[PDB]
């Protein structure tokens, strides 16, 4: 959920640039650059919430998410499986978009309805934080983005 | 004692070593030096890591390096400036709880640079640092007469090539004392207890000696843990002594290569003097518990007027004082080494400020910059070149 180039607030340090995501017995590490004091902070991704570091989708990201939601088979299943895995809100968006459009027509498989329902869960959770709202008006925004 | 004549290239090479320059590094590679380490680099390694109370947080230092000199030699002379380059180090703070690693480049002061001539320019004036002759590594026993008890006193110094001193002595009160790293005198049994000796094993080994029995009884320490804390109180007065940190401090003082080195010749001389490892190749040049105990026994037997001794598993050696006017017991300290030792003193004070700031600062707010105060390092250099 942390993307290179994103800016996150690091308590006691200020604005931190996500500069890289390393692999360092071996787990996933955030490499953060605070220009203030030219400080480099490496922290295990799983621990980011404990230290008070969150990657919240900015206005750049909200656009992209809405742009991708509006944009115009074992293969397709595994691709979408992979997108939900990556925790990338843009990927989740693609999954929501493609599955929802299919659900309007041919209908989904039970397995796919589950995949879609989960992707929405993830997506509105992310939208809710991005528009600083709390999981009731986020989905409403999603539907209207979807219906239109 | 300062030298009366200096070899120029020995001194200039010593400075290149100190600053870990490219030409020192390439020359080391050409000789096939194993693990070449520069002077400043060695000091940073010596003190890393600085840990807090509980072994949760740590601060480490690495990669000393310089930007270009602030100004040309001629300009420094013509404008009465100091010919110097800014020193930087990389400092890394680690929170073991969260796994946070916080690192930054830290300015450590402007560092006076040596010239082509082997000189320094200090506020416009060109100066030459003179090397010193100091006692070479080894173990040295001596005998004196008190003023005024009429008593015959004995003492011994263990001197390394690099690292803290260890001294023992029998005073006019007929007690055996230890001075660790030139600190306050302690009953020698405190050091034995700190190394893990029970009262029983101290008596098995040293019970023959009247002054050792008297030292043990008047030693107010009960057990290994109390002994460790008391050494900590002597070495770091005013700081909260804990068990684990006292163990680490004593261990690093003498028994690990990080901060202590007898060098090969000092290691040889200690073996020879005390009768330890006689047919054996020298591998390590740290001190051992065995050395400490044999040194005490030597001093004690010397005091009772004995003339030979044999430590457990060792060979018989004569028990006597060292003439210590002999050459071979003097050693050259180069300019790079003198500056290196001065930096080390400055850093040690900086090191203490770090531990003190670790007790009060919010761990979540701590960075190397909030912990590091370079003033004693800057002051140490200013004093040296004044």
């Amino acid at each position: 959920i942390f993307k290179v180039g994103d800016t996150v607030v690091y308590p006691h340090h200020g604005a931190a640039l996500v500069e890289a995501i390393e692999t360092r017995e071996q787990k996933e590490y955030l490499v953060l650059k605070v220009a203030q004091g030219d400080l480099t902070v490496r922290v295990p991704a799983e621990n980011a919430e404990y230290v008070g570091v969150r990657d919240v989708v900015g206005q750049e990201g909200l656009d992209k998410v809405f742009q991708v939601l509006r944009a115009p088979w074992s293969r397709r299943y595994k691709a979408n499986l992979e997108k939900l895995a990556s925790g990338d809100v843009n990927k989740v968006a693609e999954v929501v978009r493609d599955l929802w459009r299919r659900d309007q027509e041919r209908g989904l498989s039970a397995g796919e309805k589950r995949m879609l329902a989960k992707a929405r869960q993830i997506l509105v959770g992310e939208l809710a934080l991005a528009e600083s709202t709390d999981d009731a008006k986020a989905e409403t925004i999603l539907d209207e983005v979807l219906a239109a | 004692r300062g030298s009366h004549m200096m070899l120029l290239d020995v001194q200039t090479d010593s400075f290149e070593w100190l600053i870990g320059s490219p030409r020192w590094r390439e020359s080391a590679a050409e000789r096939g030096d194993v693990n070449p380490v520069g002077g400043l680099e060695e000091v940073l390694y010596e003190l890393s890591p600085i840990e807090d109370f509980s072994g949760s947080m740590s601060l480490s230092f690495s990669d000393p390096r310089f930007d270009d000199v602030k100004a040309p030699v001629d300009e420094c002379k013509d404008k009465d400036m100091t010919y110097a380059a800014p020193l930087f180090v990389t400092a890394e703070f680690i929170n073991n709880n969260t796994g946070e690693i916080k690192s930054q480049t830290v300015f450590m002061g402007d560092f006076p640079m040596m010239t082509e001539k082997g000189t320094f320019i200090i506020n416009g004036t060109e100066r030459v640092v003179v090397s010193q002759l100091v006692r070479s590594p080894g173990v040295y026993f001596d005998e004196t007469i008190d003023k005024s008890t009429d008593k015959t006193l004995h003492s011994v110094k263990v001197i390394p090539s690099r690292g803290a001193w260890l001294e023992f002595d029998v005073d006019k009160r007929d007690t055996v004392g230890v001075r660790i790293d030139r600190k306050r005198r302690q009953p020698v049994t405190v050091l034995l207890k700190a190394l893990g000796w029970t009262s029983e094993q101290i008596v098995e080994r040293f019970g023959f000696s009247e002054i050792m029995r008297s030292t043990l009884e008047k030693d107010n320490t009960v057990g290994t843990d109390e002994a460790l804390l008391d050494i900590y109180r002597k070495l770091r007065p005013g700081e909260p002594p804990t068990k684990e940190s006292a163990q680490t401090l004593l261990e690093n003082l003498f028994f690990k290569e990080k901060r202590y080195d007898l060098a090969r010749v000092g290691r040889y001389k200690v073996n020879k003097k005390l009768g330890l490892h006689v047919g054996e190749p020298i591998t390590s040049s740290t001190l051992t518990e065995e050395d400490v105990v044999a040194t005490i026994e030597y001093l004690v037997r010397l005091h009772e007027g004995q003339t030979t001794m044999t430590v457990p598993g060792g060979v018989e050696v004569p028990v006597e004082t060292d003439d210590i006017d002999h050459f071979g017991n003097r050693r050259l300290r180069t300019v790079g080494e003198l500056i290196q030792n001065q930096i080390r003193v400055g850093m040690s004070r900086m090191e203490r400020v770090v531990r003190e700031r670790m007790t009060t600062q919010d761990v979540e707010a701590i960075t190397p910059q909030t912990l590091i105060n370079i003033r004693p390092v800057v002051a140490a250099i200013k004093e040296f070149f004044g």
